[PDB]
């Protein structure tokens, strides 16, 4: 569903029909370039998200002092120093979800209990 | 450091050669490496000219073979007050840098960007080694343009006009099919095979 | 409030005045017990207006 | 409050020149694949910038500002969270000593 | 006088481009400088990726002499300079728009960029930033025939300047004749 | 113990109070009602100390709750609302993905893309920036030599009035294009519901003005007019003398 | 607040509109032809009691 | 030399503050984290000028300091001395 642009001339190149051999031909509209894409799906929608609960981990979140801290080990290194904090993707609707990431191993982990 | 490099420090530029030229640095825009000197049409005629409809404007080959074919006061104001500086700079920069090949197959329009032209500053070795000193003054970015038959100003209001619920996908290959609206290179190929 | 660690709800952090009238308030608790107060004040200074009016 | 006190403001432009001169890029050759999680610099909202390390930065600027060479008005926010770097300098702001 | 057209010989020329601290920017943008003399050394080493400046004892200790040169840019492309001194001296194009294409040259491409950053141990470095923290009834009559013959449309302002006499004579006078 | 900053006016004791307001030329999102058209807007206020008191409204709209699904944003002195694709040519970027790498900063992520697909259809119509800077926006006053619009007059709007932090003098386009699109991604990223919508009464979005800044006003205003009283007089001084 | 609108504040606001200007060569053709009478006025330092 | 910092009222976005100089600083009355960047002076500076004559304001409601320093104003005694 991504999209992919005209490498002669950076636009995205669109959906258009071969009439004859029914292929997908995305052409470019700006240049007359013209590309066969892999697979006939085109348009995606997603009418339900349940995504984003992890989001923004940099590579030096320990660096924050506000972060609280815990004793869980990390199921890679072991150190018993961790980051804890809630997830990330604030809708109404989203969970308790804890997600544990340690300084040593840099690993991000959860405590789902399904 | 042994010498394993051209240690050569810096020879001044001649002060007498300073006055009267300007040194600008030119910028393009693309992924490709692009080098004029063998892609274009050579001649090149670097000039400053105003881009108003330079999709009908001039190719130089076409003008070649056309000129071969041929051939009460108010008496009170106020001047509200501006830098002499910038409204010189707003003079000269009226007209953008435009150069072109001879064919007019390819065309780039240069423009000003004022980040850090004075920061920089130029140090190029030369041929004996000598590393010559050149405080930069300008930089131009230079975009190519019209290289893909741009459409034009009063159809593209029809069209995006609330009209439709959806323009056509094709339209402008549906035009270029119809044979309006050619581009530059196919003009000047048109001029130069009639 | 920016005493805390991120992400709590034990009820101190969020405002539970475990306290009494007598000990006296954390001040912590403190501020919060302002906040209900000045949200009564406000209530009122709105509702006598409007309750003017429309007995009038 | 008691200790309250008021910014009376102070002109950006010597901090601008420091933190370009301490490693930025500046906006004009910003591009964003090859620099992929760089932080945003702001400097009373306006953008002048990205940089890499900004840790560096953020202590340097918390070192001079203790030494007294940055009137001390001047508040400056790490948001690690989001890559983003504030300055803020202009009068009417409310601080507290600490 | 001369052709229109630019100079392409010293495309392939390599050049270098130097992002440059402000006081070191002023110090080398002097006109009073400039003047092929050589005020530092450079050092890159035989695998690169560190160059120091050894700037020479010209500066007098004010500005440092140890000068890390740090490489921005290693690969650098589609950039070219040039220069422009002055020059000696639907078919309906217009041939002049004004446009003075001086004489237009390249001198060559940049691979690298680099930036001067003064080495923090010297004394003149880091107290530069503090440093930064511191900052005639007849006669008329006859006279007036030759005048409306030299023009008829003779305005009285125009009648006045050629005469330069009393103006209530000068009114009779006219309107006795003509207009 | 007369500890006092007052002034005294008539023989009284007069004191200023603090006033407040919103910070300045700060970023903030909304989400205004169901029944409008409108679901999320930006917003920018800005000044630049004080000159003719330097409003310079700005806003960032979004339309629908599917396929109304578009980025108008509004500008003085342009009485329409304008797709963003348009602006982003007429500040002079023409390709349309470093139009999006304007707007979106990481490439994997793809939501946003779909989210602004439509946008991009709506500048299928105009591919160069002069073509661009050619719509409308009369709003005054009496046009000069045109055909349409000065693609000059156009330009010089966007560079005194449009934004007036960033920049004002004459070639700063790229930084108005990073600022745009930061705005666009902070405005996509309210309705994405990735994070949340602003507050109006957290504390720092507001400044304090006191006695300086107050007096700064009324001494501007003041000179101004005095600036124009002298303006005559010295015109119309055209009988001696120099006085 | 007051310290700094009269120590500063007050010359940059006028420093920043001192140029008044009616310089007249000869806002017509001629007056042969005439000459540029600059009729300007600006503003320097200021003073305060 | 660094011993006080002027903090605005962002910052505390970005800080962490304890209340006494003892409160976590060594690992019948009243009732009562290791990162602290930063120990308030005295937590009774969060008043005002005319709450802070109320005498044990933390062992009252709300409401009645807010008529106190209403009522404050009002007082009489003296006011200068010339
Ligand atoms: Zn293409
Ligand atoms: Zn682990």
């Amino acid at each position: 569903t991504t999209f992919r642009f005209c490498r002669d001339c950076n636009n995205m190149l669109y959906p258009r029909e071969d009439k004859e051999n029914n292929r997908l031909l995305f052409e470019c509209r700006t240049c007359s370039y013209v590309e066969e894409a892999g697979s006939p799906l085109v348009y995606r929608h997603e009418l339900i998200t349940n995504i984003g609960e992890t989001a923004g981990v940099v590579q030096d979140i320990g660096s924050d002092p506000t972060l609280p801290r815990s004793d869980r080990e990390c199921p890679k290194c072991h150190s018993r120093e961790n980051v804890f904090f809630q997830s990330q993707q604030r809708r109404k609707d989203t969970s308790m979800v804890l997600f544990f990431v340690c300084l040593s191993c840099s690993h991000i982990f959860t405590s789902d209990q399904k | 450091d042994p010498n394993e490099y051209n240690e050569f420090p810096l020879r001044a530029i001649p002060k007498e050669d300073l006055e009267n030229m300007r040194t600008h640095l030119l910028k393009f825009q693309s992924k490709k490496k692009i080098n004029p000197v063998t892609d274009f049409h050579l001649p090149v005629r670097l000039h400053r000219k105003d881009t108003r409809n330079l999709q009908f404007q001039l190719t130089r080959a076409e003008i070649v073979q056309r000129q071969k074919e041929i051939s009460l006061r108010r008496k009170t104001r106020q001047l509200k007050v501006l830098d002499e500086n910038a409204k010189k700079l707003r003079f000269e920069e009226f007209y953008p840098w435009v150069m072109e090949d001879f064919d007019g197959y390819n065309t780039w329009v240069g423009s000003y960007e004022a980040g850090n032209s004075d920061s920089y500053v130029l140090l190029s070795v030369e041929d004996d080694g000598s590393f010559t000193m050149i405080p930069a003054d300008k930089v131009y970015k230079f975009t190519a343009r019209n290289k893909y038959a741009t459409l034009t100003i009063d159809e593209a209001e029809k069209r995006m006009d609330k009209k439709s619920g959806e323009v056509p996908r094709w339209l402008m290959k549906h035009l270029d099919n119809i044979g309006t609206t050619t581009t530059r290179y196919d003009r000047t190929r048109r001029k130069l095979k009639a | 409030l920016p005493h805390f660690s991120k992400d709590d709800y034990s009820p101190e952090s969020k405002g539970f005045v475990e306290n009494s009238y007598l000990r006296g308030l954390t001040p912590q608790e403190f501020f919060f017990h302002a906040m209900g107060g000045r949200e009564g004040l406000i209530d009122t200074a709105v509702k006598t207006a409007e309750t003017g009016y429309i007995q009038r | 409050s008691l200790m309250s006190c008021i910014s009376v403001g102070t002109d950006p432009m010597p901090i601008i020149t420091f933190l370009s001169e301490w490693g930025m890029e500046p906006l004009e050759d910003y591009v964003p694949h090859q620099s992929p999680d760089a932080t945003r610099v702001f400097v009373n909202g306006v953008w002048h910038g990205v940089h890499r390390n900004p840790a560096r930065l953020m202590e340097t600027l918390r070192t001079l500002r203790r030494k007294g060479d940055i009137n001390p008005e001047v508040s400056m926010i790490r948001d690690i969270r989001e890559k983003e770097l504030k300055i803020f300098t202009d009068a009417g702001r409310v601080y507290r000593p600490l | 006088e001369e052709s229109l057209d630019l100079d392409l010989e010293r495309s392939n020329r390599q050049v270098w481009l130097v992002r440059l601290p402000m006081f070191l920017a002023e110090k080398w943008r002097d006109r009073n400088n400039l003047h092929g003399q050589e005020l530092g050394k450079i050092r890159i080493n035989k695998d690169g990726s560190k160059i120091t400046l050894l700037l020479n004892e010209n500066d007098n200790d004010s500005i440092p002499h140890e000068y890390d040169l740090e490489l921005t840019k290693k690969v650098v492309e589609n950039e070219y300079v040039f220069t422009e001194q002055n020059l000696k001296k639907r078919d309906r194009y217009i041939p002049y728009v004004k446009t003075i294409p001086k004489k237009t040259a390249i001198v060559g491409t940049v691979c690298h960029e680099c930036q001067v950053m003064p080495s923090m141990n010297d004394p003149n470095y880091h107290k530069i930033v503090e440093q930064r923290r511191n900052i005639p009834k007849k006669e008329i009559l006859d006279y007036l025939f030759k005048l409306f013959d030299e023009y008829d449309y003779w305005s009285l302002k125009g009648l006045k300047e050629r005469t330069r006499q009393p103006e209530a004579h000068l009114k009779e006078c006219l309107d006795k004749v003509a207009t | 113990f007369d500890m006092g900053g007052y002034f005294i006016i008539n023989g009284s004791e007069k004191v200023l109070i603090a006033q407040e307001r919103s910070a300045g030329n700060i970023v903030q999102v909304f989400k205004k009602a169901a029944p409008s058209p409108i679901s999320h807007v930006a917003e920018i206020r800005s000044a630049l100390e004080k000159g003719s008191r330097f409003i310079s409204t700005l806003q960032v709209k979004l339309y629908g709750r599917s396929s109304a699904r578009t980025i108008k944003a509004t500008l003085p002195y342009i009485k329409q609302d304008i797709p963003i694709v348009i602006i982003f040519r007429a500040l002079g970027i023409i390709p349309d993905g470093e139009i999006l790498e304007h707007i979106c900063y990481d490439v994997n992520d793809w939501q946003m893309l779909e989210m602004l697909k439509p946008c991009v259809e709506d500048g299928f119509v105009i591919q160069d920036r002069e073509t661009a800077l050619d719509f409308i926006g009369r709003r005054g006053t009496a046009l000069g030599i045109k055909k349409e619009k000065r693609i000059q007059y156009a330009k010089d709007i966007l560079q005194k009035e449009f934004l007036p932090h960033i920049t004002q003098l004459e070639g700063f386009e790229s930084r108005k294009a990073f600022f745009l699109g930061y705005m666009i991604n902070r405005l996509l990223l309210c309705a994405l519901d990735r994070k949340d919508q602003d507050d109006r009464d957290h504390f720092g979005k507001k400044r304090l003005d006191l006695a300086g800044p107050l007096l700064a006003q009324l001494f501007k205003t003041l000179f101004k007019k005095l600036t124009k009283d002298i303006f005559r007089y010295m015109q119309r001084t055209v009988e001696e003398a120099h006085d | 607040s007051f310290n700094q609108f009269v120590d500063y504040t007050l010359q940059d606001i006028i420093c920043e509109d001192s140029t008044l200007i009616l310089e007249q060569l000869a806002q017509h053709t001629t007056e042969s032809d005439n000459i540029s009478r600059k009729y300007e006025i600006s503003f320097g330092k200021i003073y305060v009691t | 030399e660094g011993l006080v910092e002027y903090i605005d009222a962002e910052e505390e976005e970005s800080i962490l503050i304890a209340m006494q100089p003892e409160d976590l600083e060594p690992a019948a009355k009243r009732i009562r984290a290791t990162t602290f960047t930063h120990c308030e002076i005295h937590p009774s500076m969060i008043l005002g000028v005319a709450a802070s004559i109320i005498p044990f304001p933390d062992h009252n409601q709300s409401p009645r300091n807010t008529y106190q320093s209403a009522m404050g104003k009002q007082a009489m005694g003296v006011f200068l001395t010339n």
